[PDB]
């Protein structure tokens, strides 16, 4: 069922710098694509991002459900929402349809604020199609192309890293993973968030 | 799983294996030995204990009236004369109702044992589905009891002593453990009498 | 995705280079065109081992026939032999898909052969997952009496667009040219990456949208 | 041939100094009935080789006739002690038989161990062989010993300790924790008894009435069966 | 996955590995199977990790509410009852087998929960793919009324035996000690290529400074 | 079965679909009108699948969008129309499925001329061009080949003529008659083609 | 109702150079979720300048390797010269396709050095298709290591580039790859044998990996 | 799938069939020649079904009939040809089935101009007229309506033109191109039609 | 179907039920009691009788050597000293071979009984598939023998008399008939000794 609209997402961490990336394919009947702009990354808060991989309708439906819940939370509390709270709420939503579930394997990527000045701690985690959370503290990968990404990251991860080197690392890992999957690819985007700014870049991938 | 129950003189005995505590204390004068699926049996054991506490509270009158190792425990009854302890026919028949209404899922053969003032020592056999039969001689259930059916038929007497039934039920469960493959561990035995109940286990 | 069509200066044959075990590609470079004879080629599709083994077996039998009779075989005879032997293994699990093309005494000839003994003669064929896209682009822009340069450009673009909407197809393009005195390899292997960023996205600014 | 009916439990084989030690419970279970509690599950082909068994009994019996009569044919064309076939020969033979039956799809529902001594420089038993009817032990190098395994699918290997059945979780763990090299007979028998005790306490299909066989310079020694101490 | 539990001298010790699998591959190398129910009750289990996480959070917060309402120390039998009703109501499809342990007013007592809603108090148990490898050496070495150090060493005997043996289990070994007063959670108990700048190609870039 | 084609560029949009009412092995008609659904305002919905499913879904979506526009006294945005159709299709997919493809198109002041692909499992995304049915295989690569930026409506109609010629020549159902629906310069023009 | 197919599991890594070929493989045998032994070499030497590795069913690879060695020895006996690696590759292709309808559960890699001192590497499927390569991997971990080899050898999606490669760096890269596979896959192994072939014969070393 | 039509009357016989080489959802060609099988003498065999089955069966039957005629130095009778084809088809049906329809036709001195229907299960019988495929439904009643005794070849071709127009207009596969095979006055004339 | 075989002193006994003549005479010193499918068992009984006649003819030496109702029949052996009667190990093992080579179809548990000079009274149990075990104490097969497994284990002695084994096997089959549902009719019993075989049936 995940061969229908195959996709992949990825996210790494570094020294006061975090990265998230995805492929831009939308499939139909497995072996014929229809679009090269379907971004699996969705901005949700000023320092929280979420990567949804799986069936496209379930990706979109889960995006609107989470956007509803999020914007409700910032409007009532009148303050910015935390990554852990969003992760727990996402796990509850995926569990709430434990039977007949959303066929989506999401991830969460963002920053953790520790007020005292303020320190931005990286945060990354991944989920099954039910909400099997597992904190990882380094590279997090999820999708049909997950095995190739797991293979690439350990060879290419260098612990904490500069944001430029992080972009090179995550870009090479994603491009080498997507080239070895037939139903995943067709371009890529790499979002590198920092406290000062976010850099969004698209890669000259084997989109063909 | 092997399950055996025998009526002897002024009392009643029960037995099991320990392989997967199969005897469960619903009440002081009322014990039940479980066979079949563990989860199904434990759920209905929780529910029947709930119902027993309900009727035991409900049937209470208002005012004053009546003015190897054989490691064993003894528990004398708190209620003398069986004033408010429920009847084993009642608990067995509501158990029959519960299994019958949910017989599509519930698959567990239960055998009941207790003492009542009205009808003395009793032994009720709840089968698969909602079938209940009062056994005046003996009751059997589980895979391991299949092999000792003729042994019990041969060596049973009408009015047996406590020691006779002790040795007979112990050798019965030992032979079932020896023959049957899915039964083992220490043997548990419970003797229920007019005025007390004594729990004793055998490690052989 | 295989390809073959007939024109003034013979026959042009084009193939991809991908190879899939399902959702995962085994190898990005392969060779789907075998020199069955000095004057005959044959594309390859479907089950890789089946088609490879059976064109090599057919090449063996062709060497037997030519060496005995001392006469070059026709494409019709090789296609008939292939369709006969593949029909013997009907209902067994073979998925051979073949386009046989070459020059013989009759002239330039082309045949399509399948696992079900489907011998069909023609002048334009394509087998694979991306067969429909190549058929569409050729029949939009295929003509007789066009030059060889236009023919290789057309075949390369058709293979490109077949790879564009087919994950199964990809890798590199290998366009061969068959003429009277054998054949020549116009494009031994050329990456589809620079092909895309020449054809559809000549300017390397912003992701291409479709 | 179509499925297991009467099943044995498990066997353990370990090599030590002076030979190897192989043990098995004498019981064959008819499902959940335990019909037979005295069955010979460890067999002998010749001196310096034995055959293990954990599975369907008919297939083990058929393999027993094949292996022992292959030894008969070996004796009938024997002129010197070195001409006797080694455990590697028989292990390869059983592996080929299992592979052929797999390819035909008519398997044997068994998991065989072949083990013994693949050398002749330690005893002169095979120069004058004694099939019907029948000193100090000589230490044997582990390289000259051999223990093998054969799966339903024909999978095979060799190691210093091999177990089948449920012993591949319990007893294999105890061996990987505690197995040393060149342990005496007492330590090896203690380890085997501990593993079989753990199996008896957590395996229905097993039992305590254990058979123990040794393969040393003196030859195959079927000791008296014993009930485990527990 | 490998889980274990043990009853000791006026205490309970749980143990588990730190690895989770998504098929023949490994996702997390330092996972946390041990989970906090109460200050004197802990748990760990094997199955679908989403079911384990949700059911454990539900049990944790329900126990917290029950403690706040009653103002009495939480009890392990209550947690067993809630879990057994929860798994029995949902027909056993929530495959989550849990090793429950705690120290209530009736002394230490370990429990083993199964998918279908059955339960059984035991002195020791193990669950998961690598259960048998661990619990063999447990029953080989288990004794009544140990010291706490002997219990922790035996727990590393079980979980380190299962890590070395079972393929579905691995990584670090977790230990948690539960007591009538206080607890201890030893998370790491035992623990047995840069590219140049501009290497990758791009075709778009857009910097958005954050307010 | 039912071929739908769609193309979008600067200052035009084109939709197209065969005109055939299939029942078993025959045609009820060669001039079907059950596939296109004109919406009030510069909007349209082209459906493909079983006749009853597209009838119920298209009428339901059209008349609810009309209800929104009459109650609110404003023209619904095209993006809202597309995502509302997707949400309705996904909801009905989970309970009472509608095996029906979609091609949402329209014009908006804020977004301009735009098109949306959508599958029978509500697999929706914006595209410049797309197709549905078995004929999507034999016309989509043509649309890749001859589409370029700053296109015109006449060039688009030439591309559609090429696609119709290909569907007549090579596709198993040699579809002859088609109906088009052009949106450009705040007009909605319909054409009928027979190659 | 008996399925004659089990994935014992493993991985075999291969890499080439100008005048050498490096092939590496595990030394673990296993079942679904349990391990038989910690030492079971899957690489079988065929000739003086050729070896074969495999992954899948242990019995099938043993039978295939011993059968191929039988055919090679008969070839040397009949024809009085050792067969080339291309000859062995075509022979193994014909052997695999003979059992087309009951195929071997064996994903093979055939390494060696041609007569012109060129390190070749052929990679196979279960049925018989084969193609020369400069890098390949098979088995359970094939999806893990194959992108890494594509990054290192082919080195596409890069601009600065570096083709300066030698024997020691290639060996160290193979050690890094098999270690990463051992960390990131459960069937991989605990000890691995790095076979290296050169014009001056064959050398074999051993390396110790994680035991989990 | 593959439409075959046949008509027989006094002093003529006509066969007809679509010219289409279907593979999956496309056409390999629009000018197929694998359906008709000319036999030496005034005989023919028209087959319909999968391409390989009709190729093997038609070549086998044709070349065996040629073998009979060369060995015996006489023209095989049409009835013998039809029943021999039926027996071969039935024998292969019991062991290695050939999913292929048939329409045997020819001319004989003793029986005259005659035609034989035959199904894929060798359900054979003489008829004045018949058809095969899904198109047999949409053309057989026309053939009942406009057939009469003492017909001519031109009237028959008009009937076939009506059937082709019906198959283009109403049948799901709107078949345009057809190939005919007329037997009359000891000649075998072939025609190609595009309605 | 219930099938029981017991070794006692200087002899061996067999028993069956009569419900669907289960004991079959292969030879004078060799009787076999059949359990399982009727057709499969009767086919292999015809084949094993054929094989017994074959080896009984074949092993003959050349020249001269050795210069309720308990209605019963006695058949003294014609061959004294067991000169040419085949061995029960041989007939049982070829029976094992026949069932093993056709175990995909053949489903029948047979228990053999006879006297041999080499090994005296013997009792071989051919199971489902080709599994053969020599039982020195007793052998059981059929559905009705499942219930008397512990009874036989309890009341068996090492060196039993003819009357002891008679009463034990008769009560065994009677209890199996009483418990088991698919066994009944008159009981047939066959006693095989060193020098004679006596067939007697019980109608109770
Ligand atoms: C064009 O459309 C294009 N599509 C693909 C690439 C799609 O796979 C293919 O069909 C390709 C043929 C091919 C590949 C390599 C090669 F050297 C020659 C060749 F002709 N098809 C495939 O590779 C098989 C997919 C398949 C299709 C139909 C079937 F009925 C079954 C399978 N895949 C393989 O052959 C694969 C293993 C295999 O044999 N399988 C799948 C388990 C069937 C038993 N073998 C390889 O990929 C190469 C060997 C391994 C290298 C490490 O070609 C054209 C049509």
């Amino acid at each position: 069922i995940y061969n229908y609209n195959g996709g992949c997402v990825l996210g790494m961490s570094g020294s006061n710098c975090v990265a998230i990336a995805c492929d831009l394919r939308l499939g139909a009947n497995t072996f014929t694509t229809v679009s090269t702009k379907f971004s699996k990354i969705f901005k949700m808060n000023n320092n929280v991002y979420v990567g949804l991989s799986g069936l496209a309708t379930d990706i979109q439906t889960l995006y609107e459900i989470l956007r509803y819940r999020v914007n409700l939370y910032e409007v009532r509390q009148d303050a910015e929402m935390d990554v852990e709270c969003f992760a727990n709420m996402l796990s509850s939503i995926l569990y709430s349809n434990r039977f007949s579930p959303y066929f989506v394997n999401p991830i969460v990527v963002g920053f953790k604020l520790k007020h005292y000045k303020v320190n931005y701690e990286p945060y990354l985690t991944a989920y099954d199609l039910i909400g099997a959370k597992c904190e990882t503290r380094d590279f997090v990968v999820n999708g049909v192309t997950s095995e190739q990404l797991f293979g690439m990251c350990e060879s290419l991860y260098v612990k904490d890293q500069d944001e430029n080197g992080l972009f090179e690392t995550i870009s090479q890992c994603l491009l080498s993973a997507l080239d070895r999957d037939c139903i995943s690819g067709w371009g890529a985007e790499v979002l590198v968030l920092t406290p000062e700014k976010i850099i969004k870049k698209k890669l000259k991938a084997r989109m063909d | 799983t092997t399950i055996i129950g025998i009526i002897y003189d002024n009392g009643v005995m029960l037995a099991c294996d320990s392989r997967t505590r199969k005897i469960n204390r619903i009440n002081e004068n009322l014990y039940v030995c479980r066979s079949g699926a563990s989860a199904h049996s434990q759920k209905i054991i929780e529910i029947i204990k709930h119902y027993c506490v309900s009727m035991k509270n409900e049937n209470r009158k208002k005012g004053r009236f009546h003015e190897n190792l054989v490691t064993k425990n003894k528990y004398f009854y708190e209620d003398k004369f069986n004033d408010y302890n429920p009847l084993v026919e009642n608990v067995a028949h509501i158990t029959k109702k519960i299994i019958y209404t949910n017989n599509n899922f519930l698959s567990c053969a239960l055998i009941f044992g207790g003492y009542d003032k009205i009808k003395k020592q009793q032994l009720y056999a709840v089968n698969l589905n909602g079938s209940i039969i009062e056994k005046h001689d003996f009751a059997v259930s589980g895979s391991g009891s299949i092999y000792i059916q003729s042994y019990l038929q041969d060596k049973y007497k009408k009015f047996m002593t406590k020691k006779e039934c002790f040795n007979l039920i112990l050798n019965c469960v030992k032979y079932a453990m020896h023959n049957d493959n899915s039964s083992g561990g220490l043997i548990r035995i419970v003797n229920i009498t007019k005025s007390f109940v004594e729990e004793f286990t055998v490690v052989n | 995705t295989t390809l073959a069509f007939k024109f003034k200066d013979g026959i042009i044959v084009a193939v991809d280079s991908r190879a899939s075990m399902g959702s995962f590609i085994s190898s990005q470079n392969v060779e789907k065109i075998i020199e069955i004879n000095k004057n005959i080629l044959g594309t390859m599709a479907g089950g890789a081992a089946d088609c490879l083994y059976w064109e090599k077996y057919l090449g063996k039998i062709i060497k037997i026939y030519e060496l005995r009779n001392n006469e070059k075989i026709s494409v019709r005879a090789a296609s008939t032999i292939l369709s006969n032997i593949l029909y013997q293994y009907k209902g067994y699990g073979l998925c051979c898909g073949i386009i046989l093309s070459g020059y013989d005494h009759t002239g330039f000839n082309m045949f399509y052969v399948d696992d079900s003994g489907k011998k069909v003669e023609g002048n334009l064929f394509s087998c694979g997952s991306g067969s429909t896209y190549a058929y569409s682009i050729l029949d939009s822009a295929y003509d007789y009496n066009l030059n060889l340069d236009q023919a290789v450009e057309l075949a390369r673009n058709a293979i490109y667009h077949a790879t564009f909407r087919d994950g199964g197809s990809g890798g590199k393009v290998r366009v061969f040219h068959i003429h009277k005195n054998g054949y020549d390899k116009i494009i031994e292997g050329e990456d589809v990456f620079d092909l895309h960023y020449h054809y559809t996205n000549p300017e390397q600014k912003d992701q291409y949208v479709m | 041939t179509l499925g297991p009916v009467v099943t044995g439990t498990s066997v353990i084989a370990i090599k030590y100094k002076h030979g190897i030690m192989i043990a098995a419970d004498r019981k064959a279970s008819y499902g959940s009935y335990a019909k037979f509690q005295n069955v010979e599950r460890i067999f002998k082909i010749n001196n310096k080789t034995v055959m293990g068994f954990s599975g369907e009994l008919a297939d083990a019996q058929y393999l027993h006739e094949l292996l022992t009569r292959k030894n008969i044919n070996n004796l009938s064309e024997k002129k010197r002690k070195e001409d006797m076939y080694t455990p590697q020969h028989y292990h390869s033979y059983v592996s080929r038989v299992f592979y052929v039956r797999k390819n035909r799809i008519d398997p044997l529902f068994n998991n065989i161990i072949i083990a013994g001594i693949n050398s002749q420089k330690y005893d002169n038993n095979d120069d004058n062989v004694l099939l019907y009817t029948n000193e100090e032990y000589k230490e044997i190098h582990k390289d000259d010993l051999y223990i093998g395994f054969v799966d339903m699918h024909g999978t095979n290997f060799c190691d210093d300790y091999i177990t089948t059945g449920y012993a591949r979780y319990f007893a294999l763990t105890l061996l990987r924790d505690h197995y040393k090299d060149n342990m005496t007979e007492e330590e090896a028998r203690i380890l085997i008894n501990e593993c079989l005790r753990i199996l008896y306490f957590r395996d229905a299909t097993s039992s305590n009435f254990i058979q123990i066989v040794k393969v040393t310079s003196k030859g195959v020694e079927y000791e008296e069966p014993y009930i485990l101490p527990c | 996955t490998t889980i274990c539990g043990l009853v000791c001298q006026n205490a309970v010790i749980l143990g588990a590995d730190t690895r989770a699998t998504e098929g023949p591959i490994v996702a997390d190398k330092n996972c946390s199977k041990l989970h906090y129910i109460s200050k004197n009750i802990w748990c760990a289990g094997a199955g679908v990790a989403g079911d384990l996480e949700h059911t454990t959070l539900w049990l944790q917060h329900n126990v917290e509410l029950h403690r706040l309402n009653t103002n009495t120390q939480p009890r392990v039998s209550m947690c067993v009852s809630r879990l057994t009703q929860e798994l029995f109501k949902y027909q056993g499809y929530k495959v989550c087998a849990i090793v429950l342990g705690g120290v209530d007013v009736n002394g230490p007592q370990l429990y083993g929960i199964h998918p279908h809603g059955s339960s059984c108090l035991l002195p020791f148990t193990a669950l998961g793919s690598g259960s048998l490898n661990a619990m063999a050496v447990l029953e080989a070495k288990y004794r009544d009324n140990m010291t706490i150090e002997e219990g922790k060493n035996l727990v590393c005997e079980a979980i380190c035996a299962g890590i070395f043996n079972d393929l579905g289990s691995g990584g670090n070994v977790d230990i948690c000690v539960i007591t009538k007063d206080s607890y201890q959670h030893i998370r790491p108990y035992k623990e047995p290529t840069i590219y140049p700048k501009g290497t990758t190609p791009i075709l778009s870039e857009k910097i958005e400074y954050i307010k | 079965m039912d071929t739908l084609i769609g193309l979008r560029g600067n200052n035009f949009v084109v939709l197209a679909a065969d005109t055939y009412s299939i029942n078993s092995i025959i045609k009820l008609k060669n001039d079907d009108n059950t596939k296109f659904y004109d919406i009030h305002g510069n909007k349209c919905l082209l459906l493909g699948g079983s006749i009853g499913d597209r009838l119920q879904f298209g009428e339901f979506i059209r008349k609810n969008v009309h209800l929104y526009q009459y109650q609110n006294n404003t023209d619904m945005f095209v993006k809202s129309f597309a995502f509302f159709t997707r949400k309705n299709l996904a909801y009905y997919l989970r309970r009472n499925p509608f095996e029906v493809n979609c091609l949402i198109a329209g014009y908006d002041k804020k977004d301009g001329y735009q098109l949306y692909w959508c599958d029978y499992l509500s697999n929706m995304d914006s595209v410049n061009k797309g197709a549905h049915g078995y004929g999507a295989y034999l016309v989509s690569a043509i649309l890749d080949k001859y589409y370029h930026e700053n296109l015109t409506v006449d060039e688009a109609l030439d591309i559609f003529k090429l696609c119709f010629e290909e569907l007549k020549k090579r596709f198993l159902l040699t579809q002859i008659n088609y109906e088009l629906r052009i949106m450009y310069d705040n007009k909605v023009e319909t054409q009928y083609v027979t190659v | 109702r008996w399925y004659p197919y089990i994935d014992n599991g493993g991985t075999v890594i291969g890499l080439t150079g100008k005048d050498y070929v490096i092939l590496a493989a595990d030394t673990r045998l296993s079942l679904s979720y349990s391990i038989y032994t910690r030492f079971c070499p899957k690489i079988s030497k065929l000739t003086d300048k050729c070896i074969i590795g495999s992954s899948g069913m242990q019995s099938d690879i043993k039978t295939l390797h011993s059968l191929l060695q039988k055919k090679i020895q008969l070839f040397v006996l009949e024809h009085s010269h050792y067969p080339d690696i291309h000859v062995i590759a075509r022979l193994l292709c014909v052997i695999l396709y003979s059992r087309r309808f009951f195929p071997y559960y064996a994903f093979n890699i055939l390494a060696g050095v041609d007569e012109n001192n060129k390190g070749v590497l052929y990679n196979y499927d279960s049925v018989g298709s084969y193609c020369e390569a400069t890098h390949s991997c098979v088995g359970s971990g094939s999806q893990l290591i194959l992108p890494i080899l594509d990054n290192r050898v082919e080195q596409k999606n890069q601009l600065i580039k570096n083709t300066n490669f030698n024997l020691g760096d290639d060996i160290n890269f193979v050690k890094d790859a098999i270690t990463s596979a051992t960390e990131r896959d459960i069937y991989t192994g605990d000890k691995t044998l790095i076979y290296v072939i050169d014009k001056m014969g064959i050398n074999v070393n051993t390396l110790d990996l994680k035991q989990d």
